[PDB]
């Protein structure tokens, strides 16, 4: 559900 | 000190047009809400509402609403030698019902200081020693692998005015109202250290945050990149954030004892014993990143074992030669990447637990250094710091003393953040693996 | 079979001018001593002396002298379609006093097979499934990050004749005398698998070594690079070396049982139970590299938990649907980087320990897969494989069953090699750390 | 025809060293298991076991074990003018218990042909018209945007011998034993069409698969890239796979009727009516990719509406002028990306349903073409094909006739594959959006 | 109606 | 659970 | 025990 | 004492 916040790893 | 009328008067007199409502999240990143000067009066009435879930970092699940409560004593105007001055205020986070937010690191440090005061200690005197690296930038503005200079320990390498960041940083900090003790070139090339004068724990952590922001701003201004990453380069010295600490009781240093051989009171010895016992538990907070444990390797003056000494290559706790009202206990594990509020809170809580339980101080390590075998090491009862982030996380989870200092709400979110970080790190295939393998196998 | 006279006759008839006295070290790298055909008779008299400390790898401390004892049944002539033919012989290592060297992996496997024979099992039938990656090369001959093709599972991607390495490898192996069962394209792009027909354990390990050498040679010949590295690329499938095993007693498969519901005898179930109990201990041998545990991550069909099933996403042990004389126990942890002799030896020793102790087989895992929590996982008694090389090394050290299979001499040197490798790996600062940090901190 | 002895004799005589056990998955990709000639006898005994879950594509969940049953009549030797000849065998998939696999497209087509035979029709005569594009390659071997030529409809553009792929493809196909009717240059530059002679449905689908493989191989041999993508370029003609079909009953064309004005029997008209009624349901099979519906746009001769005619710009169904035993019903929806077995199965099932339910054929569309409004279009009862993959998937799910043709096992996996593909496609941000927006907004 | 054939001018 | 097969989309 | 100070030679 | 063999890491 939390994909937009984990963009720092991508 | 300051009041609402004083803040309004200064803002009108100084032509301040921008105010930064600065706060901190669990990971230690500097957060703030911009504000035009026309909203200063509304800000001073503790009526600004923002998300608040931004404190939880990249593991926030739902939008909340929290209020910003500025601390008037933290008011300062940035001296960026330009019109339209910019000022800042450091704020505490409060729930809409009026209660303080449990996940605010500043509130956690305040609660730990309050439970210290309940024992009769009026203040915690803290002086940090933050070190940082300066890197050159390219045409696109991204940091390269080239250092700003090739100086050594206590060198005068960045002289004149040509990209003299260390000097500029000190000058701007002094203009802001910072109490800077001294600064020097650090061991590694491109490494610099600025030491502040001692202050209370909350003020010390606020000063650490402001110092990081100012250093980054001034370094960027000179076409350079400033980083507080614990170990940016392999084979060179890392960056530490040694924190000198001493408890006070009405301007009386309770760590001092003239009759003691080393000038350390029983309370001080209990404090160091408590810090040593809970070392592996607080390692996850004072060394929160994956890169933090690449610094904790032998041969670079970073501490790798839980032991104290007055003179050693790299002890966990060092007792400086200064005595009297300046007797201090220096904890050398924390790196600048650590959250200042959380690190100070956990260190103070461990020391308080040691004081309350009257813990016995282990014997100091002599001039003998750690070429001894593992059997000799655990025969003498010398523990070692966690080897990586996962071990520190497990120790933090199993610990009941510093987990209570963190609190129920903050502990779960910090653990989730660090678990996600470790999971992302552990599945990566690095260039070192491709260099070693892919030809041998 | 072959004799000295047969070898001499073939060498004279085939115009063989070069003989490779091939052996293996502890790390699994293929080692050999070159020999002109004029020294073939001296080689066949077991009179060639070499260092022998090269078996210990990069931790050898002194030069020794050992003799090479060729195995006449391993004689083969390479079909490299060129004059001055090249032949090979696989040799055992012997001390100058006549006793076999304790550190030779082939001798270790032979000793384990002997102690299996002492229990009444005549042979260990082993069929491996090695997978490898094919990478493109640059003008300088170094591997790049580009795969040879973009095919999928069981695809016909490398068709025609242009850079069709898989066809050439199978053809050359068949010309050499290899018994190839089948081959296909693997899941990841540029990944290929060749399955051999089943043979005895020593012959199976020799075939694995020869297969790796032949694959590398043929791939290099086509301007490509072949690697058996367990996880060359992040986010794609890794390479495994699933080993199908079955014990035999005078051409009778003791793993078969017609009356059993799954067609598995009590001896077979004890074997799998013994393998499952000692899994974490042999993980250091079947997964010997640091990169081996980057493959053991969920979502890529590699096993991550110690459990057996007949149909699952990625079980530790899989029971193929084949029955009768082809009933087998497939162990899927090993990667092609593992030493074949050592891996087979430790697996056989664990199975023998399970058989001797009459271990109870845990229940298989049903269609339910591992979205369950850790509490659910250890409530059901499902262990997990070691997360990295250090955990596997600690488990190997604490294990008494498979350490005895390795032997006193080989265990110390393997532990030293792996400890040095882990120490070198753990202090490196990777590009991922510089990407995550150095801007946030 | 062929027998086991004939296959062994030919393989020994032709010096065949490599055998491809070729089969097909649900997505239509060509799959195979490589085999050395030493395993030919084992292959002919239907004793080769492979995964079998590779039929399911990228939605496979667990490893199974399935057997390959080669069809001896499909034996052929590739004429790649090189030593070490390569042969192929097309195999059906069987479960270990002996029952055929329900998810095999060839088995699905065979079952539909069997239920057609139950109605008295001995065979389904199918002649396809596959079209493909030829692209130039770069130094690295990747396709570029440049076409191999700039010819037009029925042009003689690729003349001489220089990069004359079309001639070589026809020559090699004829050498293999293909019955090629004719070939010509297609409408778009770089587009080519090869028409086969008519054969039975299973043989026709096998020929389509072999034709795609041969075209790709020969194109790569000439430094070119062959693609069967339905719409590789915007603004140019797409590639279609028009399938001419006619039912037969003991070498009697039941579609023929001399007394009919158009030479079409009542059975033929019922067949076309059944195909027209279920068109939107089979669209997900005959046009399975996202790019398939970029071809179904007006102005490029591709059909966009469900209607039949003897002469029109782009009808759903066209009736060729040929009569007698060559009277055919040409269905023009399928593109070469479609699975031949599944497409033929669904078309035959729709035709059989129309025949059984004695469906009434709608009136053909006259020279009037589709500049009419939507109100005029649905006033005349002219349906339209689905606009994208999602609509076709919904129609397929809601359809009971062709879903039964697919079968319970294959339908679920095909739906999962197509849903995953559509979900991946729909969230992408394309360059067209960045061109239109990002400056206007 | 004739767009794919007039591609010679585009 | 199926990540290594979906590498075509990544 | 002194590696980080001898970095001038490396 | 073993420096010439550990050159694979350097
Ligand atoms: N104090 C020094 O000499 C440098 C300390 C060292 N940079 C550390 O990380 O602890
Ligand atoms: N489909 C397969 O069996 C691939 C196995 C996978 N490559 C592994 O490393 O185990
Ligand atoms: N003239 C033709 O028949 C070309 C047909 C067109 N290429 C299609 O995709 O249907
Ligand atoms: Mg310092
Ligand atoms: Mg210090
Ligand atoms: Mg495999
Ligand atoms: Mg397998
Ligand atoms: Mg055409
Ligand atoms: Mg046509």
């Amino acid at each position: 559900l939390i994909q937009g916040e984990l963009s720092r790893f991508f | 000190s300051y009041t609402r009328e004083d803040i309004i008067r200064i803002a009108e007199e100084e032509n301040v047009r921008f105010i930064r409502l600065q706060f901190t999240d669990l990971l230690g990143t500097i957060k703030n809400v911009e504000i035009p000067v026309s909203q200063l009066e509304k800000a001073l009435d503790n009526k600004m509402m923002f998300d608040g879930s931004s404190i939880e970092g990249y593991v926030r699940i739902e939008e909340s609403d929290m209020y910003l409560y500025p601390d008037l004593d933290t008011w300062v105007v940035f001296p960026w030698v330009t019109s339209d001055r910019v000022a800042r205020l450091i704020c505490d986070i409060y729930k809409p019902d009026g209660s303080p937010f449990a996940g605010d690191p500043r509130g956690i440090l305040k609660r730990v200081l309050k439970e210290a005061e309940e024992l009769g200690y009026t203040s915690m005197n803290v002086g940090p020693e933050p070190e940082f690296f300066l890197f050159k930038t390219d045409e696109k503005g991204d940091p390269t692998t080239e250092l700003n200079d090739q100086g050594g320990y206590f060198d005068l390498a960045p002289m004149d005015l040509g990209e003299n960041c260390r000097r500029e940083i000190v000058l701007k900090l002094e203009e802001m109202g910072f109490e800077i003790e001294a600064s020097h070139h650090e061991v590694a090339p491109g490494q610099h250290e600025i030491d502040f004068k001692y202050a209370d724990a909350v003020k010390a952590a606020d000063q650490i945050q402001t110092f990081k922001l100012v250093v980054k701003t001034i370094a960027r201004q000179h076409g350079l990149h400033a980083t507080f990453m614990p170990k940016p380069l392999f084979g060179v010295n890392g960056s530490g954030m040694h924190c000198n600490q001493s408890l006070f009781k009405d301007n009386e240093n309770v760590f001092y004892d003239e009759t003691d051989e080393l000038g350390l009171s029983q309370t001080a010895r209990h404090y160091m014993a408590g810090i040593l016992k809970h070392a592996r538990a607080m390692a996850a907070i004072t060394n929160p990143t994956v890169n933090s444990y690449k610094r904790l390797v032998p041969g670079y003056e970073a501490p790798c074992y839980v032991a104290w000494s007055a003179s050693n290559r790299s002890p966990m706790i060092r007792i400086p030669a200064s005595r009297g009202l300046s007797t201090r206990v220096e904890v050398r594990n924390p790196d600048p990447a650590a959250n200042p509020y959380l690190a100070l809170a956990v260190m103070l809580r461990a020391g308080l637990d040691g004081i309350k339980r009257q813990m016995a101080l282990p014997a100091p390590i002599d001039r003998n250094i750690y070429v001894m075998s593992e059997e000799e090491r655990i025969e003498e009862g010398i523990p070692s710091l966690p080897a990586d982030l996962k071990e520190a996380l497990s120790e933090l989870i199993r610990s009941e003393v510093i987990s209570d200092a963190l609190g129920d709400h903050a502990l779960a979110y910090f653990y989730e953040l660090k678990e996600i970080e470790w999971d992302m790190y552990r599945t990566q295939v690095h260039q070192w693996e491709r260099d070693q393998y892919l030809t041998l196998y």
